[PDB]
C-alpha cells in the first residue's frame, strides 16, 4: 500500500558530531520502513561493504530489528571493521563477531572532524588487558597497568592512560584523515519481524 | 608481565606521541621555512623545544628497560635508538656552553661578512655575494682576496670556538662509552646482533681507505688534466709537477668541481645537451617539471603522489612580500603528509632537482608503515643515494628524447658522451678526497693523533697528500680553514657523500641490471622498468628495520660498500684521460714547487 514513517537515517548519516570509537554510539531501528538503495547509490559513501548479506536484497528483506553503531576511526583503520581482523580498532575498540550479517558503510569526514589546530576531541582506547568480545563496548578510564608494580591512580612508570586522543587535521594524508563509519547490524528473532523494505505498487 | 611486553607498550606510547608531536613541529618548521616572520620563529622553537623535552623524557623512561632482555631485533633497535643520551650525560653548564657554541658557530657563518679592506661601505655575504665570485671569476688575485679574507675572518673568529668544542665534543662522546666524537658519528653505521651481517665502527675507516685506494688512479688522472687546462687558463702559477691552487677550483672551498666544465671542456666546438630552452619554447611551468617526473616515478613502478602533496607543496617562488628560504627540500612532515619546498625555475638544474627531491619523496613515503623511530633511512648514505640515482637516470640523453624535451634527430656520438661524463667526474669524483681527507681529518682530530698546536701543518700536509690541492700562502694556527665549510660549523657527518657516492653507482649498476640496459651504464634509463622499482622498492619498504648490510644484499647482492661500479661508470673517460695523458704527469707532488 502507500508507505509512511521512515527509517531514522538522517539522524545517524547526517549527524552533526559523532561518538569516539571507544564509545562507538547504538542506536535500535524499530517499527518503520528502511530504503536501503537511497544509501547504496549515494555517491558520498567509500566503503559500502556488506558482510552476510547482499545490498540488492537489502531493499526487499524484512528485519526485527536494526543496529547503527557510528564512529570515527582513521582511514587505515577501515579495513579493521570487518569479521576476523586484528588491530588497535578490533582488539581494543569496536570488535566484530565471525558470524556478522550487515554492512559496514564508511566516507571521509576531513572537511568536518579536522581543523587546522588540530581536533582532538576524538579518543581511541590504545591498551586493554583482553580483546573485546564481539559488540561490546569499553568506556573505562582507569589507568592500564602494563608492570607488576600497582599503578595507584597515577599515570608513572609502565602505567598509562589507555585512551589516547586522535589529532586530525585537514592536511593529514588519505590514510591518516578522519573517516565515519556506521556499521548496520541485522538480526531476525522469533519477535514479528517489523523492519521491513519498501514494498512496490 | 615480562620486560619485553613491558618495551613494546611503552614503544607503543612513545610511537603514537612522537608521531604527534613531531607532526607539529614539522609543521611550524615548514610555517616558518614558507613564511619567515618573527612570531613563526618564535612558534618553530616553541614546538622544537617541546619536541626536544619530550625526547629528554621519553629517553629517561626508555633506559630503565634493560637492553640484554630484549630478543626481537625490532624492538631491541627502536629501544637502542631511544636510550642514547645524547648531550643529556654532560653536565647541565657544559651543556649549556656546547649549545651557545653550537648556536654562536651558526651566527657566525649564517651572517659573516667580509669585504675588500679600504673599501669598507658595502660588504658581500656568502650567499650569493662570494659563491657567484667564486663560481665565475677568472682573475687570480680576486679569486685569492675573497678566499684569503673569508678564511681570515671566519677562521680567526671560530678557531677557539673549535678549540672548545672538540674538548666538549670529545668529553659528552666519552660519556657516552665512546672513544671519541668520531666513533660517535661512526656508529651510524654500527650493526651489532645479526649472525654475518655485523658491521663494526672500526670496519669503517679501513672500507673508506681500501675504496679510495682504487678511486686514486682516476682521481689522479682527473687532476692531471684539470691541472693542464688550468695551466692553460692560468699561464704562470700553475707548475706542471706540482699541485692545484686552492682559490681556483671554482667553489668556495673545493667542495665539487663542477663551476670548471666551461674551462676544462674537452669539445667545446660540440653542442652540449642544454635542454633549458626546449622548456622555454614549450611554455614549461614547475607544475609540468613535477608531473613528469610524477610519470617518471609511475613508470618504474613507485607510487605517485598524494593529492595532499598537489595541495600542500611550494613548487614556485610566493613573491616579494613573502618570504621563504630558497634551497630546494623535501619534508616528511609525519602522518601521511609529503611536501616538496623548491623555488622552482625552468632550468635543467631543477628539473633534475625534482627528480632529487621526488626521489626524496618516494623514499619517505616507502617507509611509512614502519614504526615512527624506525622511520629513517638504514644508514645516512641511502636516504641521499636514492635521489642522486634518480638524478642520474633523468640526466640521461634517452629520458630527454623519451619525454620529448631533446631533438629526437641529436646525435649521440662520443664527444658528447666523454665532456658529458667528464661533467659528472668534476660533481662526483671531484668530491671524494675532498670528502675523505675531511672526514679523516676530523676522525684524527678527535683521536687526538693531531696536537692543537699542529691542525694546520698537518691539514695542508692532508690537503697536498690526498686532494692533490696546495695553499696558495702559508697558514698557521690563528686559521681554522676547515670550519668556513657550512657542515663542519654546525655539527654535521661529512662521511654521508661518500657513502652515497658510492651506493649511487652500486644502486644505479644494480637497477639497470634488473632493466636489461646493454649499452654502458652512464647511458642506462631506469623508466618503464617495472622489475627495477620492484627490487628498488624491496629496499625502500625496510626504513631502518633491517641493517643496511642487508639492505645492499637486497638491492646489489653484496654485503658492504663497493667501489667497481663507479670505476665502471667513468670507465669511457677513464679510458680517455689515459689517452689524453701520455705527454703530461699523472700525479702530483706534495712540495711547494707551483707558489707558496
Ligand atoms: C545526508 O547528507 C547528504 C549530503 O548533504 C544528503 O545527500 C543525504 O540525503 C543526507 N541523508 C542521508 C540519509 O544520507
Ligand atoms: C605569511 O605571514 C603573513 C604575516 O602574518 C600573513 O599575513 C600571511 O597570511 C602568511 N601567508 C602564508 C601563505 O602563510
Ligand atoms: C617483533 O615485534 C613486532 C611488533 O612490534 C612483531 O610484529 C614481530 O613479529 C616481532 N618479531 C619477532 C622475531 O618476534
Ligand atoms: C645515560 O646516562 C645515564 C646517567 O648518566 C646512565 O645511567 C645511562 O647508562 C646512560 N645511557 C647510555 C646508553 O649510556
Ligand atoms: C595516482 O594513481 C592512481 C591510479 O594509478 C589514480 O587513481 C590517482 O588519481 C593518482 N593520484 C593523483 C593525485 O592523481
Ligand atoms: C670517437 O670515435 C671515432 C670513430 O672511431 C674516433 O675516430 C674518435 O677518436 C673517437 N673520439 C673519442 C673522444 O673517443
Ligand atoms: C615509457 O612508457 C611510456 C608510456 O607509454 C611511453 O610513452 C614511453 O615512450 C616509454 N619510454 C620509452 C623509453 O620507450
Amino acid at each position: 500500500p502507500n508507505i509512511t514513517n521512515l527509517c531514522p537515517f538522517g539522524e545517524v548519516f547526517n549527524a552533526t558530531r559523532f561518538a569516539s570509537v571507544y564509545a562507538w554510539n547504538r542506536k535500535r531501528i524499530s517499527n518503520c520502513v528502511a530504503d536501503y538503495s537511497v544509501l547504496y547509490n549515494s555517491a558520498s559513501f567509500s566503503t559500502f561493504k556488506c558482510y552476510g548479506v547482499s545490498p540488492t536484497k537489502l531493499n526487499d528483506l524484512c528485519f526485527t530489528n536494526v543496529y547503527a553503531d557510528s564512529f570515527v576511526i582513521r582511514g587505515d583503520e577501515v579495513r579493521q571493521i570487518a569479521p576476523g581482523q586484528t588491530g588497535k580498532i578490533a582488539d581494543y575498540n569496536y570488535k566484530l563477531p565471525d558470524d556478522f550479517t550487515g554492512c559496514v558503510i564508511a566516507w571521509n569526514s576531513n572537511n568536518l572532524d579536522s581543523k587546522v589546530g588540530g581536533n582532538y576531541n576524538y579518543l581511541y582506547r590504545l591498551f586493554r588487558k583482553s580483546n573485546l568480545k564481539p559488540f561490546e563496548r569499553d568506556i573505562s578510564t582507569e589507568i592500564y597497568q602494563a608492570g607488576s608494580t600497582p599503578c595507584n591512580g597515577v599515570e608513572g612508570f609502565n602505567c598509562y592512560f589507555p585512551l589516547q586522543s586522535y589529532g586530525f587535521q585537514p592536511t593529514y594524508g588519505v590514510g591518516y584523515q578522519p573517516y565515519r563509519v556506521v556499521v548496520l547490524s541485522f538480526e531476525l528473532l522469533h519477535a514479528p519481524a517489523t523492519v521491513c523494505g519498501p514494498k512496490k505498487s | 608481565s615480562t620486560i619485553e611486553e613491558q618495551a613494546k607498550t611503552f614503544l607503543d606510547k612513545f610511537n603514537h606521541e612522537a608521531e604527534d608531536l613531531f607532526y607539529q613541529s614539522s609543521l611550524a618548521s615548514w610555517n616558518y621555512n614558507t613564511n619567515i616572520t618573527e612570531e613563526n620563529v618564535q612558534n618553530m622553537n616553541n614546538a622544537g623545544d617541546k619536541w626536544s623535552a619530550f625526547l629528554k623524557e621519553q629517553s629517561t623512561l626508555a633506559q630503565m628497560y634493560p637492553l640484554q632482555e630484549i630478543q626481537n631485533l625490532t624492538v631491541k633497535l627502536q629501544l637502542q635508538a631511544l636510550q642514547q643520551n645524547g648531550s643529556s650525560v654532560l653536565s647541565e653548564d657544559k651543556s649549556k656552553r656546547l649549545n651557545t657554541i653550537l648556536n654562536t658557530m651558526s651566527t657566525i657563518y649564517s651572517t659573516g661578512k667580509v669585504c675588500n679592506p679600504d673599501n669598507p661601505q658595502e660588504c658581500l655575504l656568502l650567499e650569493p655575494g662570494l659563491n657567484e665570485i667564486m663560481a665565475n671569476s677568472l682573475d687570480y688575485n680576486e679569486r685569492l682576496w675573497a678566499w684569503e679574507s673569508w678564511r681570515s675572518e671566519v677562521g680567526k673568529q671560530l678557531r677557539p670556538l673549535y678549540e672548545e668544542y672538540v674538548v666538549l665534543k670529545n668529553e659528552m662522546a666519552r660519556a657516552n662509552h665512546y672513544e671519541d666524537y668520531g666513533d660517535y658519528w661512526r656508529g651510524d653505521y654500527e650493526v651489532n646482533g645479526v649472525d654475518g651481517y655485523d658491521y663494526s665502527r672500526g670496519q669503517l675507516i679501513e672500507d673508506v681507505e681500501h675504496t679510495f685506494e682504487e678511486i686514486k688512479p682516476l682521481y689522479e688522472h682527473l687532476h692531471a688534466y684539470v691541472r693542464a687546462k688550468l695551466m692553460n687558463a692560468y699561464p704562470s702559477y700553475i707548475s706542471p709537477i706540482g699541485c692545484l691552487p686552492a682559490h681556483l677550483l671554482g667553489d668556495m672551498w673545493g667542495r665539487f668541481w663542477t663551476n670548471l666544465y666551461s674551462l676544462t671542456v674537452p669539445f667545446g666546438q660540440k653542442p652540449n645537451i642544454d635542454v633549458t630552452d626546449a622548456m622555454v619554447d614549450q611554455a614549461w611551468d614547475a607544475q609540468r617539471i613535477f608531473k613528469e617526473a610524477e610519470k617518471f616515478f609511475v613508470s618504474v613502478g613507485l607510487p605517485n603522489m598524494t593529492q595532499g602533496f598537489w595541495e600542500n607543496s611550494m613548487l614556485t617562488d610566493p613573491g616579494n612580500v613573502q618570504k621563504a628560504v630558497c634551497h630546494p627540500t623535501a619534508w616528511d612532515l609525519g602522518k601521511g603528509d609529503f611536501r616538496i619546498l623548491m623555488c622552482t625555475k625552468v632550468t635543467m638544474d631543477d628539473f633534475l632537482t625534482a627528480h632529487h627531491e621526488m626521489g626524496h619523496i618516494q623514499y619517505d613515503m616507502a617507509y611509512a608503515a614502519q614504526p615512527f623511530l624506525l622511520r629513517n633511512g638504514a644508514n645516512e648514505g641511502f636516504h641521499e643515494a636514492v635521489g642522486e640515482i634518480m638524478s642520474l637516470s633523468a640526466a640521461t640523453p634517452k629520458h630527454l628524447k623519451s619525454i620529448g624535451l631533446l631533438s629526437p634527430d641529436f646525435q649521440e656520438d662520443n664527444e658528447t658522451e666523454i665532456n658529458f661524463l667528464l661533467k659528472q667526474a668534476l660533481t662526483i669524483v671531484g668530491t671524494l678526497p675532498f670528502t675523505y681527507m675531511l672526514e679523516k681529518w676530523r676522525w684524527m682530530v678527535f683521536k687526538g693523533e693531531i696536537p692543537k698546536d699542529q691542525w694546520m701543518k698537518k691539514w695542508w700536509e692532508m690537503k697536498r697528500e690526498i686532494v692533490g690541492v696546495v695553499e696558495p700562502v702559508p697558514h698557521d694556527e690563528t686559521y681554522c680553514d676547515p670550519a668556513s665549510l657550512f657542515h663542519v660549523s654546525n655539527d654535521y657527518s661529512f662521511i654521508r657523500y661518500y657513502t652515497r657516492t658510492l651506493y649511487q653507482f652500486q644502486f644505479q649498476e644494480a637497477l639497470c641490471q634488473a632493466a636489461k640496459h646493454e649499452g654502458p651504464l652512464h647511458k642506462c634509463d631506469i623508466s618503464n622498468s617495472t622489475e627495477a622499482g620492484q627490487k628498488l622498492f624491496n629496499m625502500l619498504r625496510l626504513g631502518k628495520s633491517e641493517p643496511w648490510t642487508l639492505a645492499l644484499e637486497n638491492v646489489v647482492g653484496a654485503k658492504n660498500m663497493n667501489v667497481r661500479p663507479l670505476l665502471n661508470y667513468f670507465e669511457p673517460l677513464f679510458t680517455w684521460l689515459k689517452d689524453q695523458n701520455k705527454n703530461s704527469f699523472v700525479g702530483w707532488s706534495t712540495d711547494w714547487s707551483p707558489y707558496a
